[PDB]
RNA sequence: AGGAUAGUGGCCUACCAUGGUUUCAACGGGUAACGGGGAAUAAGGGUUCGAUUCCGGAGAGGGAGCCUGAGAAACGGCUACCACAUCCAAGGAAGGCAGCAGGCGCGCAAAUUACCCAAUCCCGACACGGGGAGGUAGUGACAAUAAAUAACGAUACAGGGCCCUUUUGGGUCUUGUAAUUGGAAUGAGUACAAUGUAAAUACCUUAACGAGGAACAAUUGGAGGGCAAGUCUGGUGCCAGCAGCCGCGGUAAUUCCAGCUCCAAAAGCGUAUAUUAAAGUUGUUGCAGUUAAAAAGCUCGUAGUUGAACCUUGGGCUUGGCUGG
C-alpha cells in the first residue's frame, strides 16, 4: 500500500485534553475488609428497581 | 515467672565416647529462653557432675515462646570432654582459645606461591637475591 | 570414564540405607570388601543412622580410631568398610553383639544376639573348586576362602564358620524342606521352608518358597541363602518378626491392636 | 548438587473467569466465611476435585477390593477426624456429596467465632492472625487451621494473651501508665 | 469399512498414513519446517532489539480514515529491516531516529492486525526505558 | 593361516571366494537431536517437551599423537600442527575458566572477583592436612507455601425484626448509613539480650519502642459484545487515537483522551512468543470426500493389508472353597 503521511499531529488529543486533578477520595478498605464491602453491597442491603439490578447506575 | 524446667529424653548412655547424651526439653514460661550457660549451670546441679562436663547446643523456641529444644552431652570427665568434643563448642564453654589464622585467601596464595620453590626458602631468596645485582 | 568412582551422590545410594534427601550432595561410598556394593552397609550409617551412637560423620571416625568396633572378631578402622549379611560386629565398650539379618521390610534389622551365638556365623558357599597343589576350597557369600571342606559340602549348601579359626563346624545341604532366608528381590526378607526347586538349564534357576502362614513366593537361586536344617530350626537366632511378610491391611489391624 | 525439594501448587482457577453464578456463588461464599480473597474458595475447589477424582476410582473397583477397602477407609477416616464427614456417612458415596462449606465449617477462623470467642468471623480471623487464639497449648496464628475433632475443645485464648489471662497489651499500657 | 485399513497387523499404513497427512496442517508444518526459524524476522524469538531508521506513518484500511504512526527498525541480531507501530496517543514524539527500541509481536501471530497493514510488531522499549512509563510520566528517557 | 590386542572379532595382513543391506524403507539428507529417569496438559485415547539436582555417554579452542600408571589417548599432563593470543633487553620464553567468582562479546534472555571445611562426603603415609566437591551468606517477584493492609464498640439516624398494641403512639432487637465518637488488639520496622552459626545474617523467642487520614495510604487491567462492570461529565470531531475478533471516532462518543463511579484478580496483574486442552480442525477410539476442500479417465497388477465353514459336544458320577438365608 500507499504509505506515508504528516507527522505533525502526533499526540494531538492527549496534549489537548484539559488536565483534571484526582480529588483526595479516601482510600478503600484491603484483603479481606474489600470482600466484607462487597458481599454486603450485594447480598444485604439490595437496592434493586423491582426486578432491576445495576451495579453502577448513571444518575438518571 | 521463672520455674525454669528441665526434661531429658532419648537418653543414650554412650562409653564409646565416654559421655552421655540426650535431648533437653526447656520449659521457660515468661521468660524469652535460657542461655546454655544457664542450662549447664542447672544440668550440672541436676545429675551432680562438673559443670565443665556439660555441653549444650542447636536450641530453638517454640512458637509462642515458653519452650525450647536442644541437645546436650555429659562426659564422665573434663579430660574424656575435652578429648571428645568439637573446636568450636570448646571455644564457646571458654575452655579452648580461638586459633588464630589468616584468611582462607592468605592461605591459598601463599600456598601456591611456595609451590615455585624447589628446596628451602633460604636458598631460593638467596640465588633470587644474586640475581638482582641491583 | 578413565577409573573407577570414588563418590557416591546421595540420591543413587542404596535405598535400604534409609538416607534423607536433604541432609547433603553425597552418601558414603562403601570400601572395597567381603560384600557387594549394593548389598552392603557401611560402619558410619550403623552407627550414626541406625544406633545414634555418633552424631556426625566427625564421631563415627573417633569412635573407630580407639579399636572399638570389630568385625568378625577383627578390630576395623575403615568407617566405609561393607559390612554384610551374617557379618557380626562387637563393641565391647557396650557390651553389645550384633548379626546383620534382613528384617521382613526388606532392611537390615538392628538385630541384638547373644555372645554364646556371637561367636558364629553361617556363609553361603558359592563355589568348591580345586586350588593350586590339588587343595580344594570353599568361598563364601562374604568373599571367605575355606581350605580343606568336607567333600561332601557343595555349592549352594550354608557352612557353620567357627569365626574364630575360619574353620567349619558344620554345614547344610541344599535340598527340599531347608529353612532359608531371601537376600535379594522383592520378597527380600521373608523366612520359609524350600518347596520345589525349578530348574532352567542355561538360565536362572527358581525356588519356591513357602511361609509360615503357607504363603508362596517364587525367587531366584542367587537369592536363596538356606539358614536351618527344617522349619523352626534356624542356625542363627531370627531378628523380631521371624520374616513372615504381612500385606498393609493385616500391619495397619496390628498397629491398631498394639497402641 | 542436593536432591531437589518438592513443592506442588494447593489450587486452581476457573477456566470462565467471567460468570455472574460463579461470581455471586463465590462473593457470597467468602462474605459469610470471611475470607480475604477468591484464592481462599479455589482451593478449597482444587482438594476437593482431587477427592472426588480419588473415589472416582475406588468406586469403578469391585466391593471388597483390598485397594478400596484400604485407602477407602483410610480416606473416609481421615475426613471424618477433622469433622468434615459425619460419624454416618462413612460409605464413600457421601464423600461425594460433600460440599465446600463442610470444610470452611472446620478452620480455626470459623470455629473460634462460632465457639462464641469473637463477635464475628471477621473479628476472628484478626484474633488468630494477632496471636490471641491457641490450640491445647499452642499458639496458632492460621485461620485455615483446621481443627480436629479431638482439638476442637482445646480452642480457647492464649495463655499469655490479655483477653486470656495475660498481662495488658501495648495501648492499655501507655494509657494507665500516664 | 470407512476407507482405512482396520486389521490388527496394519499399524504402520495407519502410523505413516497419519504422518503424511499432518502435513497438510499449516501449524503442524511451520513446527517442523522450522519457519520461524528460517523465515521469521524475529527467528522465533517474541522479542528483538533494533534501531529506529525513520519515523514515516502508516494510512489505515477502509472503512477507516487515520495514519498509523509507526518507525523502520533495522533489527540488531540479523540486520533484516521491519516495520513497528508505536502505540497510545503521542509515543512517536518519544522515539526519535538511532534509538535503541525493543519489539514484540502485535500478538496475532505472524499476521497483521485491524486496519494497520504489513505490520506485525509493536514497540515496547525505547533507549531502554518503557513506552508505557514515559507515556505515563512515571519516568523519562535518558538522553 | 598369521600379526596385533588384556582379550573375541576384517581389528589388521597374506592368500582365496562373491558375498552383505534394502519398499517390513536400506543407503542418503535434515535435526533450531546427547539418551533415559522424567516435565506440561490431561474423561478416555493422546499432543508437546526433557541443555538443566539422578544414571549412562561425550569434550575440555579445533584435530592428531603419546608419557606415567591398575586405570587416561587425561588436557587445572605432555608433544606437534591450525586459529587466537602474552612477556621480550629481539637473543628467547610461556598459553587454554564447557571448574568457582569475575570481565568482554553475544543477545529478549540469567547473580558476589564474599566466608568456611562446622555439616555431607572424598583424597593422602593420615584420629591431626587438603578439598570454590560441598555448605553459608549476597543478588534474586524463575516457580511454590502460608498469609497483613484492619477489628470491635458507643451514640446518632433509617429501615426492617419483634413485642404494648387495632393502625395512630410507642417499647424494643437484627441489619445499613454516619467529616461522628471512643477505648482496646497486633506485627511490618527496630532494639537490648538469648537462641541460631565455624563466625555471622536471617528465622523462632523476647525487655523498651513501634497505628486514626491508623500518609504503615494495593496494584494491574478493564466497563458495547465475546466478558463482569456506565448510554454519566468534560475534551476531540474519520483527526488524535482505540480495537486479539466483531467494530468505535464526521459536535449529548456506552469503545478515543481524562474526571467520577463501577467490574475482575490481588502481592500480584498485564503484554510478546512457544506449547497443551478447547480440536471429533489429524479423527485407532473419532473427521470429511454429489454440490462447502477432497474418488486416480479406466482396467490389470507386485509388495502391503485382509481373507467362507468344519475335527470332544453332550451326559453321568463324586467333588472342595466360597457366597443367600
Ligand atoms: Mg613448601
Ligand atoms: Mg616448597
Ligand atoms: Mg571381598
Ligand atoms: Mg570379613
Ligand atoms: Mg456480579
Ligand atoms: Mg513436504
Ligand atoms: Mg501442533
Ligand atoms: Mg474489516
Ligand atoms: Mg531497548
Ligand atoms: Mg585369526
Ligand atoms: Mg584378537
Ligand atoms: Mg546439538
Ligand atoms: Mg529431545
Ligand atoms: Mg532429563
Ligand atoms: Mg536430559
Ligand atoms: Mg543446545
Ligand atoms: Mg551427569
Ligand atoms: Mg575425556
Ligand atoms: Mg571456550
Ligand atoms: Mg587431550
Ligand atoms: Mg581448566
Ligand atoms: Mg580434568
Ligand atoms: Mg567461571
Ligand atoms: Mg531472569
Ligand atoms: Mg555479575
Ligand atoms: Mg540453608
Ligand atoms: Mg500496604
Ligand atoms: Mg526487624
Ligand atoms: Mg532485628
Ligand atoms: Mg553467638
Ligand atoms: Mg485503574
Ligand atoms: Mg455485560
Ligand atoms: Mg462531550
Ligand atoms: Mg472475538
Ligand atoms: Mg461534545
Ligand atoms: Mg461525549
Ligand atoms: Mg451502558
Ligand atoms: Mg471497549
Ligand atoms: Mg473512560
Ligand atoms: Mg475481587
Ligand atoms: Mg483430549
Ligand atoms: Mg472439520
Ligand atoms: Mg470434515
Ligand atoms: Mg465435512
Ligand atoms: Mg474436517
Ligand atoms: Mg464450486
Ligand atoms: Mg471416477
Ligand atoms: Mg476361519
Amino acid at each position: 500500500g500507499k504509505v506515508h503521511g504528516s507527522l505533525a499531529r502526533a499526540g494531538k488529543v492527549k496534549s489537548q485534553t484539559p488536565k483534571v486533578e484526582k480529588q483526595e477520595k479516601p482510600k478503600k478498605p484491603q484483603g479481606r475488609a474489600y470482600m466484607r464491602l462487597l458481599y454486603t453491597r450485594r447480598f444485604v442491603n439490595v437496592t434493586l428497581t423491582n426486578g432491576k439490578r445495576k451495579m453502577n447506575p448513571s444518575p438518571a | 515467672s521463672d520455674a525454669v524446667t528441665i526434661r531429658t529424653r532419648k537418653v543414650i548412655s554412650n562409653p564409646l565416647l565416654a559421655r552421655r547424651q540426650f535431648v533437653i526439653d526447656v520449659l521457660h514460661p515468661n521468660r524469652a529462653n535460657v542461655s546454655k550457660d544457664e542450662l549447664r549451670e542447672k544440668l550440672a546441679e541436676i545429675y551432680k557432675a562438673e559443670k565443665d562436663a556439660v555441653s549444650v547446643f542447636g536450641f530453638r523456641t517454640q512458637f509462642g515462646g515458653g519452650k525450647s529444644t536442644g541437645f546436650g552431652l555429659i562426659y564422665q570427665s573434663v579430660a574424656d570432654a575435652k578429648r571428645f568434643e568439637p573446636a568450636y563448642r570448646l571455644v564457646r564453654y571458654g575452655l579452648a582459645e580461638k586459633v588464630e589464622k589468616a584468611s582462607r585467601q592468605q592461605r591459598k596464595q601463599k600456598k601456591n606461591r611456595d609451590k615455585k620453590i624447589f628446596g628451602t626458602q633460604r636458598r631460593a631468596q638467596k640465588r633470587a637475591a644474586r640475581r638482582n645485582a641491583d | 570414564a578413565r577409573g573407577p568412582k570414588k563418590h557416591l551422590k546421595r540420591l543413587a545410594a542404596p535405598s535400604h540405607w534409609m538416607l534423607d534427601k536433604l541432609s547433603g550432595t553425597y552418601a558414603p561410598r562403601p570400601s572395597a570388601g567381603p560384600h557387594k556394593l549394593r548389598e552392603s552397609l557401611p560402619l558410619v550409617v550403623f552407627l550414626r543412622n541406625r544406633l545414634k551412637y555418633a552424631l556426625n560423620g566427625r564421631e563415627v571416625k573417633a569412635i573407630m580410631m580407639q579399636q572399638h568396633v570389630q568385625v568378625d572378631g577383627k578390630v576395623r578402622t575403615d568407617t566405609t568398610y561393607p559390612a554384610g549379611f551374617m557379618d557380626v560386629i562387637t563393641l565391647e565398650a557396650t557390651n553389645e553383639h550384633f548379626r546383620l539379618v534382613y528384617d521382613v521390610k526388606g532392611k537390615f534389622a538392628v538385630h541384638r544376639i547373644s555372645a554364646e551365638e556371637a561367636a558364629y556365623k553361617l556363609g553361603k558357599v558359592k563355589k568348591v573348586q580345586l586350588g593350586k597343589k590339588g587343595v580344594p576350597y570353599v568361598v563364601t557369600h562374604d568373599g571367605r576362602t575355606i581350605r580343606y571342606p568336607d567333600p561332601l559340602i557343595r555349592a549352594n549348601d550354608t557352612v557353620k564358620i567357627d569365626l574364630a579359626t575360619g574353620k567349619i563346624d558344620d554345614f547344610i545341604k541344599f535340598d527340599t524342606g531347608r529353612l532359608v532366608m531371601v537376600t535379594g528381590g522383592r520378597n527380600l526378607g521373608r523366612v520359609g521352608v524350600i518347596v520345589h526347586r525349578e530348574k532352567h538349564e542355561g538360565g536362572f534357576d527358581l525356588v519356591h518358597i513357602k511361609d509360615a502362614l503357607e504363603n508362596t513366593f517364587v525367587t531366584r537361586l542367587s537369592n536363596v541363602f538356606v539358614i536351618g536344617t527344617e522349619a523352626g530350626k534356624p542356625w542363627v537366632s531370627l531378628p523380631k518378626g521371624k520374616g513372615i511378610k504381612l500385606s498393609i491391611s493385616e500391619e495397619r489391624d496390628r498397629r491398631r491392636a498394639q497402641q | 548438587p542436593r536432591a531437589p525439594r518438592t513443592y506442588s501448587k494447593t489450587y486452581s482457577v476457573p477456566k470462565r473467569p467471567y460468570e455472574s453464578a460463579r461470581l455471586d456463588a463465590e462473593l457470597k461464599l467468602a462474605g459469610e466465611y470471611g475470607l480475604k480473597n477468591k484464592r481462599e474458595i479455589y482451593r478449597i475447589g482444587f482438594q476437593l476435585s482431587k477427592i472426588r477424582r480419588a473415589a472416582r476410582d475406588l468406586l469403578t473397583r469391585d466391593e471388597k477390593d483390598p485397594k478400596r477397602l484400604f485407602e477407602g477407609n483410610a480416606l473416609i477416616r481421615r475426613l471424618v477426624r477433622i469433622g468434615v464427614l459425619s460419624e454416618d456417612k462413612m460409605k464413600l458415596d457421601y464423600v461425594l456429596a460433600l460440599k465446600p462449606e463442610d470444610f470452611l465449617e472446620r478452620r480455626l477462623q470459623t470455629q473460634v467465632f462460632k465457639l462464641g470467642l469473637a463477635r464475628s468471623i471477621h473479628h476472628a480471623r484478626v484474633l488468630i492472625t494477632q496471636r490471641h487464639i491457641a490450640v491445647g497449648k499452642q499458639i496458632v496464628n492460621i485461620p485455615s487451621f483446621t481443627v480436629r475433632l479431638d482439638s476442637q475443645k482445646h480452642i480457647d485464648f492464649a495463655h499469655n494473651s490479655p483477653y486470656g489471662g495475660g498481662r495488658a497489651g501495648r495501648v492499655k499500657r501507655k494509657n494507665q501508665g500516664k | 469399512g470407512k476407507g482405512k485399513p482396520r486389521g490388527l497387523n496394519s499399524a504402520r499404513k495407519l502410523r505413516v498414513h497419519r504422518r503424511n497427512n499432518r502435513w497438510a496442517d499449516q501449524a503442524y508444518k511451520a513446527r517442523l519446517l522450522g519457519t520461524a526459524f528460517k523465515s521469521s524476522p524475529f527467528g522465533g524469538s517474541s522479542h528483538a532489539k533494533g534501531i529506529v531508521l525513520e519515523k514515516i506513518g502508516i494510512e489505515s484500511k477502509q472503512p477507516n480514515s487515520a495514519i498509523r504512526k509507526c518507525v523502520r527498525v533495522q533489527l540488531i541480531k540479523n540486520g533484516k529491516k521491519v516495520t513497528a507501530f508505536v502505540p497510545n496517543d503521542g509515543c512517536l514524539n518519544f522515539v526519535d531516529e538511532n534509538d535503541e527500541v525493543l519489539l514484540a509481536g502485535f500478538g496475532r501471530r505472524g499476521k497483521a492486525k485491524g486496519d494497520i497493514p504489513g505490520v506485525r510488531f509493536k514497540v515496547v522499549k525505547v533507549s531502554g526505558v518503557s513506552l508505557l512509563a514515559l507515556w505515563k510520566e512515571k519516568k523519562e528517557k535518558p538522553r
